[PDB]
């Protein structure tokens, strides 16, 4: 399969976090964003969809 | 019910396809991996999208999975799977402000002209 | 259909809206038969400017409330797994209302003027400004409006297949991601369920029939014909009173959607209908002077992103930017919802 190692940083309203990721890149982002949210967050503002 | 209805993404040779499939949750992966291999691709293990692949000697319940999670079919790493290390960033405005900078691009030449 | 438990705590209070009816003093009457009237209209127009600002604050408050309740569909992917995941409970004023787009909904705090004289024996400029204010300020602009499931029994959705399924997916998503599985069920009797435009329901933990398991996972309400659907649906609404009457029992104002255009919706409900059923069935047979403005069985057609109702004659525009979503977004939402159940 294809994969890709990319580094992501959440900016947000607080000092974010830069991390690596080994994400499969064959599928729409909507299926992988929750993965990134789980990774770079330590886990209402009228929530917003993040991409 | 010992079932988890996961959505495994296929070995991409025409593009990744979320083949939904139900997997016996209490069974070790050494028996369900050949089955799901048959299903997703007409013919080595499962892994959360960004996470590390699950051990072949485990059960989906024990490593933890639920009826909505997405599992990608990968091959267990040859060497030891290594953790990701978080680099604490204390200011993102500077990265964004300097990534919006180009030294003497064609834009500067247009301005000069 | 979930392998994890959700627990219903206190709903996060929406932004506080109020219904304070704003009363406006009428324009000054003209001299009963010039700095005099200039100062008069200056005072009145300053008063009018500040009351304009006040009513605009009221409108923006109402709009913020409606946007807290009805977010854009692209936001719905972030709702699940949060304190607000199934927040609406049958005490709220937004229970069982599903957004269908942004339309100019009238103010929720009706403006008023003290009824003493409303003729043109008043100041030209003052009365003109007041009439303009009252003419525009009736409505808030582009606020999320929706369909009230409780006051609907058949939503006949005319239109192209793609856009009709888009709007129906928007409604069903907006519903099932704001309501418990014990307060809203979803069922679909389509011609084909192998296709992405309706396959996504496979995960949704609101199509499962309570305490039955057919095949893998708990048995689901998805079927291939209205007859089989009603067969699989009878002992969950065949205890319910007729649609208009009220019931005192706890019951799920569930949804049934019939993608098949041929299918007559009289094979799931009856002609007066059941209480707590919402037959969202699409067809293509357009009406013509079949006058039924009854807001319990509305005939609404989606054209190019604008849902039009059939009130008494001609297509009357009901929304302006009809929300829609893909099968992909709905699939993602359905996945993120299948992690929680209480049924």
């Amino acid at each position: 399969m294809p994969i890709v190692r990319v580094a992501v940083l959440a900016a947000g309203d607080d000092g974010g976090r830069l991390t690596e990721m080994a994400l499969p890149s064959e599928l729409p982002l909507r299926e992988i964003l929750p993965a990134v949210q789980r990774i770079v967050q330590p886990a209402a503002p009228n929530p917003v969809r993040l991409s | 019910m010992p079932i988890v209805r996961v959505a495994v993404l296929a070995a991409g040779d025409d593009g990744g396809r979320l083949t939904e499939m139900a997997l016996p949750s209490e069974l070790p992966l050494r028996e369900i991996l050949p089955a799901v291999q048959r299903i997703v691709q007409p013919a080595l293990s499962l892994a959360p999208i960004g996470g590390a692949p699950f051990s072949l000697d485990a059960t989906l319940d024990t490593v933890g999975v639920v009826d909505g999670d997405l599992l990608a079919l990968q091959a267990v790493p040859s060497g030891p799977p290594a953790p990701r290390i978080v680099e604490d960033i204390a200011d993102a405005a500077v990265i964004f402000s300097e990534a919006r900078r180009r030294q003497w691009g064609p834009t500067h030449i247009a301005r000069g002209a | 259909m979930s392998r994890l438990i959700f627990e219903h705590q206190r709903r996060l209070t929406p932004p506080t809206t109020r219904k304070g009816t704003i009363t406006i003093e009428p324009p000054p009457q003209l001299p009963r038969v010039t700095e005099e009237v200039d100062a008069e209209r200056a005072d009145y127009l300053r008063y009018l400017s500040v009351v304009r600002d006040n009513v605009r604050a009221h409108a923006a408050e109402q709009r913020a409330a409606l946007e807290w309740s009805h977010p854009e569909p692209e936001v719905l992917a972030t709702i699940p797994g949060t304190r607000r995941q199934w927040e609406r409970d049958p005490r709220d004023r937004d229970f069982l209302v599903l957004r269908a787009g942004r339309h100019d909904v009238p103010l929720d705090a009706a403006l008023k003027v003290k009824d003493t004289a409303d003729e043109i024996d008043l100041e030209p400029v003052a009365h003109s400004a007041l009439r303009g204010l009252l003419d525009v300020q009736r409505t808030v602009r582009d606020a999320p409006t929706g369909l009230d499931v409780a006051k609907l029994a058949r939503i006949t959705v005319i239109g192209e297949a793609d856009e009709a399924r888009a709007a129906i997916r928007a409604w069903i998503a907006q519903a099932v991601t704001w309501h418990d599985p014990t307060m809203l069920g979803v069922a679909l009797a389509a011609p084909d369920l192998e296709s992405g435009d309706w396959s996504w329901l496979k995960w949704l933990p609101h199509v499962d029939v309570p305490n039955e398991a057919d095949g893998v996972g708990p048995a689901r309400y998805l079927t291939t014909s209205t007859a089989e659907l009603r067969e699989r649906l009878a002992p969950a609404l065949a205890d319910r009173p007729l649609f208009p009457a009220e019931s005192g029992a706890a019951l799920k104002h569930l949804l049934v959607v019939l993608d098949d255009p041929d299918a007559d919706p009289d094979d799931i409900a009856r002609k007066p209908g059941l209480t707590g059923v919402t037959v969202i069935h699409r067809t293509t047979e357009l009406p013509n002077r079949e006058q039924y403005p009854d807001p319990e069985r509305p005939i609404l057609r989606v054209a190019d992103g604008r849902i039009e109702r059939w009130q008494v004659g001609g297509w009357q525009p009901c929304v302006d930017v009809a929300d829609a979503m893909s099968a992909a977004e709905a699939a993602h939402i359905a996945r993120r919802l299948s992690r929680w159940d209480s049924n």
